[PDB]
RNA sequence: GUGAACAGCCUCUAGUUGAUAGAAUAAUGUAGAUAAGGGAAGUCGGCAAAAUAGAUCCGUAACUUCGGGAUAAGGAUUGGC
RNA sequence: UUUGCUCCACACAAUAUAGAUGGAUACGAAUAAGGCGUCCUUGUGGCGUCGCUGAACCAUAGCAGGCUAGCAACGGUGCACUUGGCGGAAAGGCCUUGGGUGCUUGCUGGCGAAUUGCAAUGUCAUUUUGCGUGGGGAUAAAUCAUUUGUAUACGACUUAGAUGUACAACGGGGUAUUGUAAGCAGUAGAGUAGCCUUGUUGUUACGAUCUGCUGAGAUUAAGCCUUUGUUGUCUGAUUUGU
């Protein structure tokens, strides 16, 4: 916790956040869920 | 107890030499393929096929496959005991690819 | 073999595989590379580096001792079948 | 590792000591003001006294302090116990209750001392440390090695390892990169050249390339995530005690 009690107005804002970036980090992730990649590339060689 | 076996293992030599200079990775496959070798069954004497050799450095210094299935016996030494009384004789199985096989128990007659 | 070629690169005959070795990949190095945007503002000074480059066709300034300048410059092209 | 180890008693051989030799004796505060006593209206109160130094107070007599008999007190003091409390600034100490026990120089007696020869030379304090006994007690870890890579020049750092919700090696799945594998097939393909029954699709060879199966195949921890699978592993070394 701060040591002491900021007015910052920048620490004061209330935040809400609108969405949260989930893709891959592990390379130059495109889709958020699994769902996504799926209805976006359609049914691959496996599956099914 | 040290019992006799011979298992037949695919060994992954990609992960193992990535990043080594060109001139020293079949040389790092022999080193690394002995270390792999103890791992299974601690023999620490470790004797390699001359087939393994060719098979290893089959494609030069520079090109060694990524994944080789090899096959390794666990045997009894013979002669004025060389320290530990077992080693392990390693060589090349014949197949297509080495992709997909897990490690298996070769019943011995 | 490629190619203008006794070049470079790859091979045959013949000959070597000989230059202490093992384990790691901190700094700083020696040698090799690459950098967004800017483009010599760096520096005594473009030093170092970069860029150009074969060949075919077109094209080609001042000046000149008429021989040159001149591959001046500036362009298009190039595989396979 | 075979020896061990720990606390308390009293018992020897070492060993050391910035220097025992009646007592380190507890308000706070002011100083052009205070202490103590006493009363009170508990206050910047009233009265009384004190300093002018600790040249004080306390303790101190007994073979380095012996042996012995009594009176008077009901006290003093030492020891080992015991009842309550308080003390955290480094409290490790302080007050308090109950007996027990030795001493008592408060007082009155009976003995002792020499010759250590006229001073040298004489009370033994407390540290450690090893051994000895008799009792109570407790019955682990660190390092080497191996392993992780949140760490790293080497040391060091951080993980993990004795049957597990374990760990490893592989396999699977997810994640990613590239850009469509090998093989087979096509009345796809600029065309050329053969041969026949010369073409309501004529075949045969040669042919970059194209199309389909094919967002296919290859790679994916090496410092990616994950796992109902397979197989394997799980007590070597060394060192440490108040
Ligand atoms: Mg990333
Ligand atoms: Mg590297
Ligand atoms: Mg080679
Ligand atoms: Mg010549
Ligand atoms: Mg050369
Ligand atoms: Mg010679
Ligand atoms: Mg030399
Ligand atoms: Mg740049
Ligand atoms: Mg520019
Ligand atoms: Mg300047
Ligand atoms: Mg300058
Ligand atoms: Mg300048
Ligand atoms: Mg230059
Ligand atoms: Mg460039
Ligand atoms: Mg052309
Ligand atoms: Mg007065
Ligand atoms: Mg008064
Ligand atoms: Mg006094
Ligand atoms: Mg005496
Ligand atoms: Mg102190
Ligand atoms: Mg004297
Ligand atoms: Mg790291
Ligand atoms: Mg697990
Ligand atoms: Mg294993
Ligand atoms: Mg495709
Ligand atoms: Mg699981
Ligand atoms: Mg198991």
């Amino acid at each position: 916790k701060s040591l002491y009690t900021n007015t910052s107005r920048k620490a004061l804002e209330e935040v809400s956040l609108k969405w949260i970036d989930t893709a891959s980090k592990f390379g130059k992730g495109r889709f958020q869920t699994p769902a996504e990649k799926h209805a976006f590339m359609g049914t691959l060689k496996k599956d099914l | 107890l040290k019992d006799v076996v011979t298992r037949e293992y695919t060994i992954n030599l990609h992960k193992r030499l990535h990043g080594v200079s060109f001139k020293k990775r079949a040389p790092r496959a022999v080193k690394e393929i002995k270390k792999f070798a103890k791992l299974h069954m601690g023999t620490d004497d470790v004797r390699l096929a001359p087939e393994l050799n060719q098979a290893i450095w089959k494609r030069g210094v520079k090109g060694v496959e990524y994944r080789l299935r090899l096959r390794i016996s666990r045997k009894r030494n013979e002669e004025e005991d060389a320290k530990n009384p077992l080693f392990s004789y390693v060589e090349p199985v014949l197949v297509a690819s080495a992709k997909g096989l897990q490690t298996v128990v070769v019943e011995e007659d």
